[PDB]
RNA sequence: UCAUAAUAACUUCUCGAAUCGCAUGGCCUUGCGCUGGCGAUGGUUCAUUCAAAUUUCUGCCCUAUCAACUUUCGACGGCUGGGUCUUGGCCAGCCAUGGUGACAACGGGUAACGGAGGGUUAGGGCUCGACCCCGGAGAAGGAGCCUGAGAAACGGCUACUACA
RNA sequence: AAACUGCGAAUGGCUCAUUAAAUCAGUUAUAGUUUAUUUGAUAGUACCUUACUACAUGGAUAACCGUGGUAAUUCUAGAGCU
């Protein structure tokens, strides 16, 4: 939208234990619906002099009546730290990791139960 | 009446079926572990001695040796019993078992060659299956090739070439990594155990010496 | 069959943990060690529910066994190690040391010690006997066994044990006029001065404790913890172990 | 008669490491010589932890159209032993005649699991509590048992009855 | 990978059939006991057996190869190793 998106940061803390920085991000976006997770990430990256792959955000809940969203933002010191620390479900949604394709939960359990009737190398 | 003949020396296995029981007549009242001549089975079996090793009745129930009964019985088996595979720690199960006395009402009987005859049965003596080498313990290697205490066991290891995954690469060999062999690591571990043991030795004695020192000076001033 | 329990219910968890009631059905269960479980404090609660580093179960589990948290200078990879009283928690990655001391509300607080208070601990003498070889030995409140204590440490004394060798620097005798902290009962986290000691044969002797505001109290020697002979040997949390009523607590907020 | 120490002996003589990884470094009689840390698993005793198991005092709804109950074959107790992780009529032998009850024993009913608690009440109360928590018991109905620190386990086994 | 070994499977979940000094509740004791796990300590011993050795002892068994049985089970046997 024509009106600028205002960035805010509260509860900022430096956490070298996971090699990241934790904070809560506030958005002031009047006269527009909301901001996507993607465009939120570059704005954080350009504010913290980091890259898109340096930044991940968890959950954006828009405040009642619009014009404001809040959420938890996570920026990392190194890209390797993000890959080693950020959970796999977060990696697949942001796009730089492949989903671990696997069968259905019931089918895997049924697949396992058939194995219990087999012994030795006959299983494979 | 199918017979499963085994040849322990050559590791040969073949099944031959006999439709006429009169050649099995001398086998009727025998017992598991009995060495029996196979003259009626001949004439290709002349000069051959067979040992009874068990058999299955017409219902597939195995023979458990030591059960003196020509019929089927139910026993409470356990971990070490010879016809039960316990799937749980301490679990016991009652299973049908055929007695050790061989005879009629039997499907397959297991045999073993005891003494070689002057014949060549196709499938038993004609084939000499190589033994699945080989020894893995250090002393077992030492006794097998007759080494000495100061010989290098590290090089007397049985090889087996393996063909790579059709890539045209150079084939290599696997080896039975020898266990219970002396390494500097094992000697270092033995050195470390005594090193830790000795370290505790002065620590307790100096604290015992120390605690005596305070008591000595405490009583003097008291 | 019958055996020890392995789960814990969130509703039945100790109150001083200050756990969210709607977060889940279960609560962390301490394994064993610096107990009693009533009261103690799991490592996960200390790092997740007090520092949020460590936001949920996965991250705190990663932190625990990256070998970055030293309880009393010792590496602990137990996600639910029972951190207890006077225990020193160290995070070299951020470079600070924490100590667990009860506040007036009766709950463990995030107390900070800078550089030198992490070199020792105060422990309460629970047992003195003769060892396997006629060797006198001493047991503290944190299961620490000392194989050679001073002969004058009888019972209930507080010994300053060094945190990299286990040796005793000094001890405080349990007598009137010593600075004491109440570690149990209704007066949790209250620091005062021992005034009276009445002996009742039967194992429920009472100790009278006087506060900095001339307030008289009473407690058993199962909850009296000696801190200093003339002045406290450690750094007290904010409030210095003085409990204020609901009115004065509100007034402190309105003024501040 | 504790902690602990000491002596005389004993044992189908327990433990006292024939286990694994990383770093590989020092010394002099240069021998494939002597030494060197961090860990992993495991190990005797003591303490500790999660506990478990018994255990003291007090407290349970209705019923006399339930007034005497227990004790042959344990009922109350004493002694010796066995068994148990341990105490104990827990059990085996010998001796004595005790134990409970109108302050309700014993027996019967419960459409009774106990409690923290729910509903409704000025005070005093009435009623419910299978059920998000603590304790108990059970896994079609009884009994028995192996493994195991921990089970009389049942998504363990064995036997009988019913069902299938 | 398979298999041997170790650990867990005695937690959890479900139900309220039995049960009226019984369970349970508050309060006591274990000086009348056991305890996997965790935590801290903790063991020097010329004791005596093998053909002997400590620069290091012995024999089996899986996995695997091959031969089967029974209509059928998370049934298993015989034979060669390790
Ligand atoms: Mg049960
Ligand atoms: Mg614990
Ligand atoms: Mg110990
Ligand atoms: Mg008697
Ligand atoms: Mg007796
Ligand atoms: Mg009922
Ligand atoms: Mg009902
Ligand atoms: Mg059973
Ligand atoms: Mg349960």
């Amino acid at each position: 939208s024509d009106s600028p998106v205002t960035l805010r940061t509260r509860k900022f803390i430096r956490n070298p234990l996971l090699g990241r920085k934790q904070m809560v991000v506030d958005i002031l976006h009047p006269n527009r619906p909301n901001i996507s997770k993607d465009e939120l990430r570059e704005k954080l990256a350009t504010l913290y002099k980091a890259t898109k792959d340096q930044v991940n955000v968890f959950g954006l809940r828009t405040q009642f009546g619009g014009g404001k969203t809040t959420g938890f933002a996570l920026v990392y010191d190194s890209p390797e730290a993000m890959k080693k620390f950020e959970p796999h479900y977060r990696l697949v949604r942001v796009g730089l990791a492949s989903k671990i394709e696997k069968a259905s939960r019931q089918q895997r359990k049924q697949r396992k139960n058939r194995q219990k009737t087999l012994r030795g190398t006959a299983k494979v | 009446m199918k017979l499963n003949i085994s040849y322990p020396a050559n590791g040969s296995q073949k099944l031959i079926e006999v439709e006429d029981e009169r050649k099995l007549r001398h086998f009727i009242e025998k017992r598991m572990g009995a060495e029996v001549p196979a003259d009626p089975l001949g004439d290709e079996w002349k000069g051959y001695i067979l040992r009874i090793t068990g058999g299955n009745d017409k219902q597939g129930f195995p023979m458990k040796q030591g059960v003196i009964a020509p019929n089927r019985v139910r026993l409470l088996l356990s971990d070490g019993h010879s016809c039960y595979r316990a799937r749980r720690t301490g679990e016991r199960k009652r299973k049908s078992v055929r007695g050790c006395i061989v005879g009629s009402d039997l499907s397959v009987l297991a045999l073993a060659i005891v003494k070689q005859g002057e014949q060549d049965i196709p499938g038993l003596t004609d084939v000499v299956h190589p033994k699945r080498l080989g020894p893995k313990r250090a002393t077992k290697i030492r006794r097998f090739f007759g080494l000495s205490k100061d010989d290098d066991v590290r090089k007397y290891v049985i090889r087996r070439e393996v063909q790579p995954k059709g890539e045209g690469k150079k084939p290599y060999t696997k080896a039975p990594k020898i266990q219970r062999l002396v390494t500097p690591q094992r000697l270092q571990h033995k050195r470390h155990r005594l090193a830790l043991k000795r370290r505790q030795a002065e620590k307790v004695k100096e604290e015992a010496s120390e605690y005596a020192q305070i008591l000595a000076k405490r009583i003097a001033e008291a | 069959g019958r055996g020890p329990k392995k789960h814990q219910k969130r509703l039945s968890a100790p109150s001083h943990w200050l756990l969210d009631k709607l977060s889940g059905v279960y609560a962390p269960r301490p394994s064993a060690g610096p107990h009693k479980l009533r009261e103690c404090m799991p490592l996960i609660v200390f790092v997740r529910n007090r520092l949020k580093y460590a936001l949920n179960y996965r991250e705190t589990k990663a932190i625990m066994m990256q070998r970055l948290i030293k309880v009393d200078g010792k590496v602990r990879t137990d996600i639910t190690y029972p951190a207890g009283f006077m225990d020193v928690i160290t995070i070299e990655k951020t470079g600070e040391n924490f100590r667990l001391i009860y506040d007036t509300k009766g709950r463990f607080t995030v107390h900070r010690i800078q550089d030198e208070e992490a070199k020792y601990k105060l422990g309460k003498v629970k047992r003195v006997q003769l060892g396997k070889g006629g060797i006198p030995f001493l047991v503290t409140h944190d299961a620490r066994t000392i194989r050679y204590p001073d002969p004058l440490i009888k019972v209930n004394d507080t010994v300053k044990i060094n945190l990299e060798t286990g040796k005793i620097e000094d001890f405080v005798k349990f007598d009137t006029g010593a600075i004491a902290m109440v570690t149990g009962g209704r007066n949790m986290g209250r620091v005062g001065v021992i005034t009276h000691r009445e002996r009742h044969d039967g194992g429920f002797n009472i100790i009278h404790v006087k506060d900095a505001l001339d307030n008289t109290f009473a407690t058993r020697e199962s909850n009296v913890f000696v801190i200093g002979s003339e002045k406290p040997w450690i750094s007290l949390p904010k409030g210095k172990g003085v409990k204020l009523s609901i009115a004065e607590e509100r007034d402190r907020r309105r003024a501040n």
